[PDB]
C-alpha cells in the first residue's frame, strides 16, 4: 500500500 | 497564507495512506494501512465514524460529487462503493490483477477510474459495479488517476515515468507527458479549470503542464519526494497556490504563478503523505505514515 515504499 | 494548526485527528492504528474533504465541504474522509475509512467534522475534526470492509490495507480513498458515496482503492486489489450515510458496501469491485492503488469518481459520479500494480487502468460502471473498459496503460504500477473537468479525459501516471491521457470513451491513448528525465511520476491530476495537469515526480519534483500544449509551464520545488507518492493540490479559496506533503514531515505551501514556497507546516512526525483543501474555507487537510498516524487541520 501508500504507505510503503515500491 | 497564514495556516495556522487547528486540530489533530486521532484514530487510525496505522499509517494513514489519503484524506479528502466530502465536496459540501461537510466533511473529511481518511484511509488508512489499517484498512479503515474514517470521517471527521470538516471544520471542528469531530470523529464522525468508521467503515470497514477491505481485507487489507487501503491506499486511497475518494468522494462522489454529490458528497453522497465513496470509493477506495485497496491492496485487497478490489475497490468499494460505500455510501456514506448508512456505512453501507453498495459494490465490490472486482478486475484487477494486483493491488488497486487510486481511485476516483468521473463528475457525474457515474464511473470510477482505478490504477493499480497490474499496470492497467480500469473504468467501473458505478451503479452496476461492472468494470467496462482495461486500458493497458503502462508499464510499471499506476500512481495516480483522473477525470478532467467533464470526464471525457483520464489522466493517469505511473512508476514507468510515463503521464498518459486517454479518450473514455474510445480507451485509446491520446497523450504521453515526459520530461528531459524519465523518474517515476508519483501522482497527478486535472487543475481545476481542466486546462493544466499537475505531475508529482520523486526526484522532489512537482509540474504544471498545459496538456493540449504538452509543455511544462512551472516547476516547484525544495520540498523532499524520492520514495513515497505523496498527493498534491490547487488551493482556490484564498490565494492561488500548490499544496503538497513531504518526506521532510512538512507540508509545502507554493504560490502558484511565482513557484516560490510561501509556507511550510510543521507538527507531523513521519512523513506527510497527503493533503487536501477545502472546497469554501481556507482549510489545509494533512496526514501522516506510521510514525505518526495522525491527520491535522489547518486554518489561514
Amino acid at each position: 500500500a501508500r504507505a510503503e515504499v515500491h | 497564507p497564514n495556516y495556522a494548526l487547528k486540530f489533530t485527528l486521532a484514530g487510525h492504528t496505522k499509517a494513514v495512506s489519503s484524506v479528502k474533504f466530502s465536496p459540501n465541504g461537510e466533511w473529511l474522509a481518511s484511509s488508512s494501512a489499517d484498512k479503515l475509512i474514517k470521517i471527521w467534522g470538516a471544520y471542528d475534526g469531530k470523529f464522525e465514524k468508521t467503515i470497514s470492509g477491505h481485507k487489507l490495507g487501503i491506499s486511497d480513498v475518494a468522494w462522489s460529487s454529490d458528497s453522497n458515496l465513496l470509493v477506495s482503492a485497496s491492496d485487497d486489489k478490489t475497490l468499494k462503493i460505500w455510501d456514506v450515510s448508512s456505512g453501507k458496501c453498495l459494490k465490490t469491485l472486482k478486475g484487477h490483477s494486483n493491488y488497486v492503488f487510486c481511485c476516483n469518481f468521473n463528475p457525474q459520479s457515474n464511473l470510477i477510474v482505478s490504477g493499480s500494480f497490474d499496470e492497467s487502468v480500469r473504468i467501473w460502471d458505478v451503479k452496476t459495479g461492472k468494470c467496462l473498459k482495461t486500458l493497458p496503460a503502462h508499464s510499471d504500477p499506476v500512481s495516480a488517476v483522473h477525470f478532467n473537468r467533464d470526464g471525457s479525459l483520464i489522466v493517469s501516471s505511473s512508476y514507468d515515468g510515463l503521464c498518459r491521457i486517454w479518450d473514455t470513451a474510445s480507451g485509446q491513448c491520446l497523450k504521453t507527458l515526459i520530461d528531459d528525465d524519465n523518474p517515476p511520476v508519483s501522482f497527478v491530476k486535472f487543475s481545476p479549470n481542466g486546462k493544466y495537469i499537475l505531475a508529482a515526480t520523486l526526484d522532489n519534483t512537482l509540474k504544471l503542464w498545459d496538456y493540449s500544449k504538452g509543455k511544462c509551464l512551472k516547476t516547484y520545488t525544495g520540498h523532499k519526494n524520492e520514495k513515497y507518492c505523496i498527493f498534491a493540490n490547487f488551493s482556490v479559496t484564498g490565494g492561488k497556490w500548490i499544496v503538497s506533503g513531504s518526506e521532510d514531515n512538512l507540508v509545502y505551501i507554493w504560490n502558484l504563478q511565482t513557484k516560490e514556497i510561501v509556507q511550510k507546516l510543521q507538527g507531523h512526525t513521519d512523513v506527510v503523505i497527503s493533503t487536501a483543501c477545502h472546497p469554501t474555507e481556507n482549510i489545509i487537510a494533512s496526514a501522516a505514515l506510521e510514525n505518526d498516524k495522525t491527520i491535522k487541520l489547518w486554518k489561514s
